[PDB]
Parts: structure tokens; C-alpha cells; sequence
């Protein structure tokens, strides 16, 4: 240490191969939300390509991202074969709600609308 | 009670594998003692060991894995076997579940110093046979530390 | 990991020969009839671990350190001199002489 | 059968929106992981019965680990970890209020010894005692 930061050491932040990506955002938001095969959900700065907020997960398959969708400003993810569903606030860089689901293999993820606005999530498992 | 394990030796000019039966090991699992009953070397075997020693060959021991499911074997410089007056020790290492793991042979003293050896020396097998079960490693010592810190606090 | 007490544990094995070396000119694995004595000691590490590798210097003059890789992401530099197995359970004059 | 560990985490003087971006709650050394939501609280799911040390890892501000014992029936409790004499119990409320202890101290300050430190040199005294001996 010795408070000689950056004189000799250097760190590089790397996410894995981009399994699922989301580019749709406000023009001034300048954000990419990407979940990789390394179980990593990260936000990349559009202008320069740097990490804004990164949330790593369990190395094993028990935390693998299986489906991403984006709505408005928060990105919604499913992990551990449909066991957990999370909502991440892309601006702050944290969760909004984390909900466990019942057993059964996840097969498809989508949104629903009542009359004019999307308000619920339809998640389908094999049963 | 007692289980018998075969034990073969081999030594050749070409240092190949020509294992021949040498001795039986009576491993009594109850008291954990092992005793070997080998036959003494013959004239031709003594000669073969002499040439193997001359060429700095190897003396290989081999035992079956089970009392023909496999074998566990090792080797020792045969010229060091003959320069130690046929004084050696073979240790049988097993595991916690009581399965044969390996055999390790080593002479006494090791190495070689060019000592010429007469034939009459090689009519005895001064072999020390031991069985080595896995030694339990000690866990961290907590009682001594807590009592010592209690005395320090008081 | 130690399941009985639920705590990560180290265990240092140090190999020591007798007071006099068997051979100094050269070392041969075929000429080692003396089984080296083993010194063991188990310590408690208060966190998990992810990767270890000792610090290596060209001539080995510099003391040895273990680079403990914690899950948090830090890299602890644990001194190997702390993990000595000869640290007595009761200090004596010999220990004080050796510090 | 499967239970969840709840809790909170607040750093005094700093809003959560500034530090929760790169903080993870670890249940027993990465064997379970969770992420803190916007307000600062955290929830970890899929926890079987046993004993687990929960720590809020964050490079900005450290957090004191807290042990949590959950039983098969469902009752579950929190306490202070102690790897020595583990039989002790020091109860801590379950809605873990793991208040931070400020930024950690990865850095060590420079020595910057002064002349007043040079004043009482053990070497100077141990080499001037012979000087008095040399005179006498
Ligand atoms: C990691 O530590 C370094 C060093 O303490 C931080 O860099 C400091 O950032 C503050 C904030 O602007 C500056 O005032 C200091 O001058 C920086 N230090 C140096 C040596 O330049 C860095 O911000 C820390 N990283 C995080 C994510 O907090
Ligand atoms: C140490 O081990 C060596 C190797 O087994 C012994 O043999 C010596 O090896 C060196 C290097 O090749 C030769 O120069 C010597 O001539 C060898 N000595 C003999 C007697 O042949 C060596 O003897 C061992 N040292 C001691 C003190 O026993
Ligand atoms: C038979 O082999 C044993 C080894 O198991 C020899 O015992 C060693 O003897 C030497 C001196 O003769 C001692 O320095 C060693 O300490 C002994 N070893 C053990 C383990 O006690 C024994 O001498 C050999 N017998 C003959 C006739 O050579």
C-alpha cells in the first residue's frame, strides 16, 4: 500500500462472453446492460466502454443468467434455472426486488399489458 | 483375522520386469502387525543380482493390490541392496479404510561406496517390515488458548 | 474446511532432517533412507479462500509470503514465518532465543 | 426446507445510492451470494439449515461479519462470530443491522520520524555507555 496508488499496479475489469445484451435506453442514459456467460450482470458506458456497476454471481451453474428483458429504466433477469428473478435499477446500480420462484424448468419470459401500459411479467416453466 | 499378500522381486541385466515370487506377507488387521516369510536366494539368483549390481540396475518389488485386481510396486538400486549386506526395509502403506495403497523399499545404509561383497554375505535377508497406517494430523489447539487468555484477562 | 466446527483451517507441514545432513555434495531420491521428520500445526483462518501461491524471489533471500485470495477480492499477504509449526504452545528460553 | 436470510446495511453519513453499486452480501464464503436493493437492505435466498457467516463485502466500507444459525423447523437466530470457543452465544437481532465501521485502512501511513524520535536512540545510548566506560 503506502499510499502510492497507481504507481505500479493496474487492474482491468472483464466481463465474459456476452450471452444476453440490452441496448435500448434513453439517448442521454448512455448505458448498455449485458449479462455474460460468466454469470456477470454489468453496465457498460456507451461512450468509452467502461464498467459502471458490475454484479458478479456464483461461479457454478446455480446462478447462470437464463433470460434478460428490459423495460423503462430497470432490467429484469432470471437466474438459477428460473429459481430467482431480480429487478436491477440501471441508474443507481442495485436491486429493486428479488423474488424466488417455484420448481420447474424455465422456458420463456415475457411481459403483459392491461390496456395501454405494461405492468406485469409472465414467466413460464415447463409445468 | 490374517490376510496373505504375495510379494515378488525382479532384477535383470536389461532392467526389464521378470517378477518372481519371493515372500508372503501375513498382515493381521486386528493387532496391526505384518510379518514376511521369504525363501532365501539361490545360486543363480545370487549371480543375477551380482550382474544387476555391476550394471547399476534396479531391484523391483511388487505386491498384488488385493489378497489379480492390480499391483503396487517400487524399486531400489540393487547395487545398494548388495552393498548393504542384503539389509533393507519394506514399508506397507495403507489408507484409513484398510486398503493396500503402496509398498516402499529402501536399503540400510543407502547409496554405494564401491564395497566389494563376497557371496557368503548374500545368504540372509535382513529385512525390517513395517505397516504404516495414515497418521491423523492434529487439529487446531483451542482449549489451551482460551484458558491462557482467561488467565491473561484475570 | 472443517465441518465439525464450521471454520476454515490451515495445516502447515514442515519437513526437517536430523541435526546433521545426510549428504551435502548432491541429493538423490535413490539415496534417502532416512524418512524426514514432519512438523504439523493447524491454524484458524477467519474467512474463505479462492487462490494461493507463495511469493518467489530469484535467489530466495527474501522471506516467503502466501498470497491468500479471499472471496471479497483482496489479496492478503500472510507471512510464512507466522505459519511456523515450531511455535511452542508454552514460551521457553529456546523460543525467546529463536524469537 | 429452504429459508431466506434478510438484513439491512447502512453507512453513517453516506446514502446507499453511492455505495451499494459495488457491494455483495456473502453467505459462507461465496457459497451463497446476494445483492443489496436500492434502500440498502439485502435478502439471500436458497439457504439450507445450518450455520452461516454473513458478511457485506464492499470495497468502500467494511462490514463486521455476523453468524446466523437456522434450524430445520424454521426458527433462526443471529449472533457474533467467534471462530475460537464457538460454543459461546452473543445474540444480535435477526433483522441484521450491520452498521459499517467507516472506510477500511488498506493503506499504512508514512513513518516520517522527527528529530524528537532521533533524540532517544537505543543505538546511541548503547554506544555511548562504552564511551563513558572508555573515559573511565
Ligand atoms: C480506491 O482507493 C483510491 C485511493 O484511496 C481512491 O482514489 C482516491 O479517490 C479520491 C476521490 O476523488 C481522491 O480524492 C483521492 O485523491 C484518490 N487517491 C489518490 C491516491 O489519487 C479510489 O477512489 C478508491 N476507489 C473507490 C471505488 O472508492
Ligand atoms: C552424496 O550422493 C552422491 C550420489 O549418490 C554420492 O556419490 C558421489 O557422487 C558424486 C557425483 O557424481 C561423485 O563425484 C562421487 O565420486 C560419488 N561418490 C562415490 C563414493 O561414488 C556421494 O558419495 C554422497 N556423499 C556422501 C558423503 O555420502
Ligand atoms: C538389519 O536392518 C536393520 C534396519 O531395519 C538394521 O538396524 C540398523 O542398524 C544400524 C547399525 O547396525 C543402526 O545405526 C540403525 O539405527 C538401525 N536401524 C533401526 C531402524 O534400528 C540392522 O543393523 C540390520 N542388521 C544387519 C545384520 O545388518
Amino acid at each position: 500500500y503506502e499510499d502510492q496508488v497507481g504507481k505500479f499496479d493496474w487492474r482491468q475489469q472483464y466481463v465474459g462472453k456476452v450471452k444476453f445484451a440490452s441496448l435500448e435506453f434513453s439517448p442521454g442514459s448512455k448505458k448498455l446492460v449485458v449479462a455474460t456467460e460468466k454469470n456477470v450482470i454489468a453496465a457498460l458506458n456507451s461512450r468509452t466502454g467502461e464498467i459502471l456497476w458490475r454484479h458478479v454471481d456464483k461461479g457454478t451453474a446455480e446462478g447462470a443468467v437464463d433470460a434478460m428483458l428490459l423495460h423503462g429504466q430497470d432490467v429484469i433477469t432470471v437466474s438459477n434455472g428460473g429459481r430467482i428473478m431480480r429487478s436491477w435499477e440501471t441508474n443507481i446500480g442495485g436491486l429493486n426486488w428479488e423474488i424466488t420462484l417455484d420448481s420447474g424448468s424455465f422456458q420463456a419470459l415475457g411481459l403483459v399489458g392491461l390496456q395501454e401500459s405494461v405492468r406485469y411479467i409472465a414467466v413460464l416453466k415447463k409445468t | 483375522g490374517t490376510v496373505g499378500l504375495l510379494l515378488e522381486h525382479s532384477f535383470e541385466i536389461d532392467d526389464s520386469a521378470n517378477f518372481r515370487k519371493r515372500g508372503s506377507l501375513l498382515w493381521n488387521q486386528q493387532d496391526g502387525t505384518l510379518s514376511l516369510s521369504q525363501r532365501q536366494l539361490s545360486e543363480e539368483e545370487r549371480g543375477r543380482l551380482r550382474d544387476v549390481a555391476a550394471l547399476n540396475g534396479l531391484y523391483r518389488v511388487r505386491i498384488p493390490r488385493r489378497p489379480a485386481g492390480g499391483y503396487v510396486s517400487s524399486f531400489v538400486p540393487a547395487c545398494s541392496l548388495v552393498e548393504s549386506h542384503l539389509s533393507d526395509q519394506l514399508t506397507l502403506h495403507v489408507d484409513v479404510a484398510g486398503n493396500v495403497v503402496g509398498v516402499s523399499v529402501v536399503t540400510h545404509p543407502g547409496g554405494c561406496r564401491g564395497h566389494e561383497v563376497e557371496d557368503v554375505d548374500l545368504e540372509l535377508f535382513n529385512t525390517s517390515v513395517q505397516l504404516q497406517p495414515p497418521t491423523t494430523a492434529p487439529g487446531p489447539e483451542t482449549a489451551a488458548f482460551i484458558e491462557r487468555l482467561e488467565m491473561e484477562q484475570a | 474446511w472443517n465441518t465439525k466446527a464450521r471454520r476454515n483451517e490451515f495445516t502447515v507441514l514442515e519437513l526437517y532432517e536430523g541435526t546433521e545432513q545426510y549428504n551435502a555434495t548432491a541429493f538423490s531420491s535413490l539415496d534417502r533412507p532416512q524418512l524426514p521428520q514432519v512438523l504439523q500445526q493447524s491454524y484458524i483462518f477467519p474467512s474463505s479462500i479462492s487462490a494461493m501461491e507463495a511469493t518467489i524471489t530469484e535467489r530466495g533471500i527474501t522471506s516467503r509470503h502466501l498470497l491468500i485470495g479471499l472471496p471479497s477480492g483482496a489479496i492478503l499477504s500472510l507471512p510464512k514465518a507466522l505459519l511456523d509449526p515450531r511455535r511452542p504452545e508454552i514460551p521457553t528460553e529456546q523460543s525467546r532465543e529463536e524469537n | 426446507d429452504r429459508f431466506k436470510i434478510e438484513g439491512r446495511a447502512v453507512v453513517p453519513g453516506v446514502k446507499p445510492q453511492d455505495w451499494i453499486s459495488a457491494a455483495r452480501v456473502l453467505v459462507d464464503g461465496e457459497e451463497h451470494v446476494g445483492f443489496l436493493k436500492t434502500d440498502g437492505s439485502f435478502v439471500v435466498h436458497d439457504i439450507p439449515s445450518g450455520s452461516y457467516v454473513v458478511e457485506v463485502v464492499s470495497p468502500a466500507y467494511r462490514f463486521d461479519p455476523v453468524r446466523v444459525d437456522i434450524t430445520s423447523k424454521g426458527k433462526m437466530r443471529a449472533r457474533y462470530v467467534n471462530y475460537i470457543k464457538t460454543s459461546e452465544v452473543v445474540r444480535l437481532p435477526y433483522p441484521l443491522q450491520m452498521k459499517s465501521s467507516g472506510p477500511p485502512s488498506y493503506f499504512i501511513k508514512r513513518e516520517s520520524w522527527g528529530w524528537t524520535d532521533f533524540l532517544m536512540n537505543p543505538m546511541v545510548m548503547m554506544m555511548v555507555l562504552p564511551l563513558l566506560i572508555f573515559v573511565l
